RNA sequence: GGAGGGGAGUGAAAGAGUACCUGAAACCGUGCGCUUACAAUCCGUCAGAGCCCUCGACGUGUCGUGGGGUGAUGGCGUGCCU
RNA sequence: UCAAACUCCGUGAUAGCUGGUUCUCCCCGAAAUGCAUUUAGGUGCAGCGUCGCAUGUUUCUUGCCGGAGGUAGAGCUACUGG
RNA sequence: GGGGAUAAGCUCCGUGCGUCGAGAGGGAAACAGCCCAGAUCGCCGGCUAAGGCCCCUAAGCGUGUGCUAAGUGGAAAAGGAU
RNA sequence: UUGUGCGCCGAUAAUGUAGCGGGGCUCAAGCACACCGCCGAAGCCGCGGCAGCCAACGUGUUGGCUGGGUAGGGGAGCGUCCUGCAUCCGGUGAAGCCGCCGAGUGAUCGAGUGGUGGAGGGUGUGGGAGUGAGAAUGCAGGCAUGAGUAGCGAUUAGGCAAGU
């Protein structure tokens, strides 16, 4: 019958992207379309078997619109009146980090396995890594024709 | 005349409770509590019966998208082109093709690359 | 007030496993020539003659 | 007020085709 | 080396040995039985056009006519008092695919 | 200390001991295998990794027209009756 | 325990009232409307269901021909009124 | 169409109009009456409707020509405005 | 100055963003008009098994249509007890109980085998019913959760040595 991966058979990938002025949509898209696996014809649900993930420049995100300003980060510590929020602005010229991060856990799915991968996901606000003795394979943001 | 009921009822007691090993709690026990949950069992195995169908065609599918993405063609496409072509393969072996031998699969996606319209927008 | 529901066996059993118990920590004593196991904290007055050894 | 138009206003949907029950 | 079967209004990936379940066909345990193609493969290559594929055909034997497994249904509805049981066994043919 | 029990005995059998034909379920525990302490669970179902037991064809261990217990993880899913 | 004790008996009092009524499959399959009603939460008959016999397409649908209507609309020195 | 304020998830009538009741499944974020469609049982087969194809969610960050600068889209009036 | 297609302000509530389902989107992933494909249901088709109505034929075969279903009407059946009649097993171990392996479209079944146990049971046809319970703030007995928790019955107050 169809064919389910056991465990002697992942093959890991470390993939590395530029954030280069790209869009944070596409990127995180493409992220998490990496990390969930559905690139290889190995896909399962049940499984972990996507690719590792490292994001530069990250400090180099420009989006669209008034939404580096007119945007609001929300949060609730659940407290009353624990309610605080932050521009996307204030948030890149405090940790940018946490935008392309937050934006990309929110193109997963929030259950064990998400949180599992998680783990496989790398961001840096600069252009480096530590991440070299792994060769990182540089991927190209691309849309196929039809 | 008087007839004792031991017997009738322990029958059908016997079965549900063989039929409940492995349930967690008063689903393993007792009949009247393990009776209900057969009921919702069995009907969730005849709807689940009906329905992976679907889960299945769905993940061959996911499978066929990624292999053919990375061959640079869609799925949409693809399955334009073998109707084109008149081939009959279905999902479940396509899919199988993918895991297995992607070298026949890429093939198949060029004949499908071959035979589909060259305009392929047009209003035709 | 009154309970509502039907605790179940997990939680029931669960708490029930801390009404348990520990042993005292126990010591040797030469007690005219043998040896007996008794607590540290009785030492002295085993040694001296009051505790009632069975 | 708002529960009310907000129940009203989801019935313009396109899966609806104008129309819901209890409006 | 492998091919690719229709019958049973189904598809089955298939070699010599590969054992398979389909649907009832009509023969005796023992006997043989051809069949249409979808695919094939010679190593590389492939066979994908009806006319080679209605010239080739794979060959199988019966081993046992079968009974699969046994579905219960328990058809039902609340606050109404509509049960309703069943039950299912489906039978099957199993086949060995001699050669191609 | 005694209750009570272990041997020795009676007896066809003490899984017939004056709480005694048989001796169910709820319920109460002891061992053996799996699983469980980053997780939101009408408590199940469909797919299923992994481990443990078993039957059989073989070969220094090994897949199978298998079967059974557990079952990480994913999808679906709003107790029973009146 | 008293706006008329307690016990037995009549007595298994009676309730247009509440609850409850146990094994399986197969076929067909509703209604929540009308008149009446010390009557409006009940019931009787008609309505819609099925079972059996009888009558055989009489039912229904589409087209064509024949028939009355005073609705929408419009109209008013064509009446009654503004 | 009446009553009501030409308000009510209001109330009362009509309708070879519908569905729910007694009807699952898909879509509608969840949602008895809405749209699609009326479940003999099985299959790890295919084509379609309503709806939808950036990720979560299977399917198109589809093709072509123009508008939108308002996060309109993803509630709203009288009225105001190069 | 007319008519248009998108737009702006007016706009404004109380646990927490909160009038896209979320991330996010104008480098449209938004509106319109045409075009191309595709996904998608228990729908239709495809391969199989059962069933009801009718029809054709032959000593029960096939075919077409059909098969959601509560109140309810009708039809066909399993099971339990006692029995009339005929036969079968049974201290060379029945029943009953715990099972394992299997079966039936279902109520259910094992004359299929193991353990325990110690004397009645099965089969086919008919007869008759105290004839099938999950619910009645249902009855009787037993046992759980609460729980190894609250309390241990006054406002007088107990203690040390020796004793058996």
């Amino acid at each position: 019958p169809t064919y389910t991966p056991k465990a002697g058979d992942t093959t890991r990938s470390w993939y590395v992207i530029d954030a280069s002025d790209v869009v944070l949509g596409r990127l995180a898209s493409a992220a998490a379309t990496l990390l969930r696996g559905k690139h290889k014809p190995t896909f399962t649900p049940n499984v972990d078997g996507g690719d590792f993930v490292i994001v530069i420049n990250a400090d180099k995100i420009a989006v669209s619109g008034d939404k580096l300003t007119k945007k609001f980060a929300y949060r609730h510590s659940g407290y009353p009146g624990g309610l605080r929020k932050r521009t996307i602005g204030e948030l890149l010229e405090k940790h940018p980090t946490r935008v392309v991060e937050n934006a990309i856990i929110g193109m997963l799915p929030h259950n064990k396995l998400g949180r599992q991968i998680q783990k496989k996901l790398k961001v840096y606000a600069g252009p480096d890594h530590p991440h070299a003795a792994q060769q990182p394979i540089p991927f190209e943001i691309k849309q196929v024709a039809q | 005349a008087r007839v004792k009921r031991a017997l009738n009822a322990q029958k059908k007691r016997r079965t549900v409770l063989k039929a409940s090993k492995g349930y967690r709690g008063q689903r393993s026990r007792l009949y009247r509590k393990a009776k209900e949950q057969q009921l919702h069992s069995l009907t969730y195995a005849y709807r689940d019966r009906r329905a992976r169908k679907g889960e299945f065609r769905k993940l061959w599918i996911s499978r066929i998208n990624a292999a053919a993405r990375a061959n640079d063609i869609t799925y949409n496409r693809l399955i334009q082109g073998l109707k084109a072509a008149g081939v009959e393969v279905d999902r479940k072996n396509l899919a199988e093709l993918a895991v297995s031998d992607p070298a026949a699969f890429t093939a198949l996606v060029d004949v499908a690359r071959a035979a589909l319209p060259e305009d392929v927008n047009a209003p035709s | 007030a009154v309970p509502k529901r039907r605790m179940s066996r997990a939680n029931t059993r669960s708490r029930r496993a801390q009404w348990k118990a520990e042993a005292p920590g126990l010591v040797t004593v030469s007690v005219a020539g043998q040896q007996r196991k008794v607590p540290r904290r009785l030492l002295k007055a085993a040694r001296l003659g009051l505790v009632d050894l069975d | 007020a708002k529960r009310g138009r907000k129940k009203r206003d989801r019935k313009h949907s396109k899966a609806n085709h104008g129309k819901r029950p209890n409006a | 080396t492998y091919a690719i079967v229709k019958t049973g209004g189904k598809q089955y990936k298939v070699a010599a040995g590969d054992v398979v379940k389909v649907e009832k066909l009509d023969s005796e345990p023992g006997a043989s039985v051809s069949l249409p193609v979808a695919l094939v493969v010679d190593g590389a290559n492939v066979t994908s056009k009806a006319d080679d594929l209605a010239k080739v055909a794979v060959t199988a034997e019966v081993l046992e006519h079968t009974k699969g497994p046994k579905i219960r249904i328990h058809k039902f509805k609340n606050k109404t008092g509509y049960h309703k049981r069943q039950g299912h066994r489906q039978q099957l043919t199993v086949l060995k695919v001699t050669g191609i």
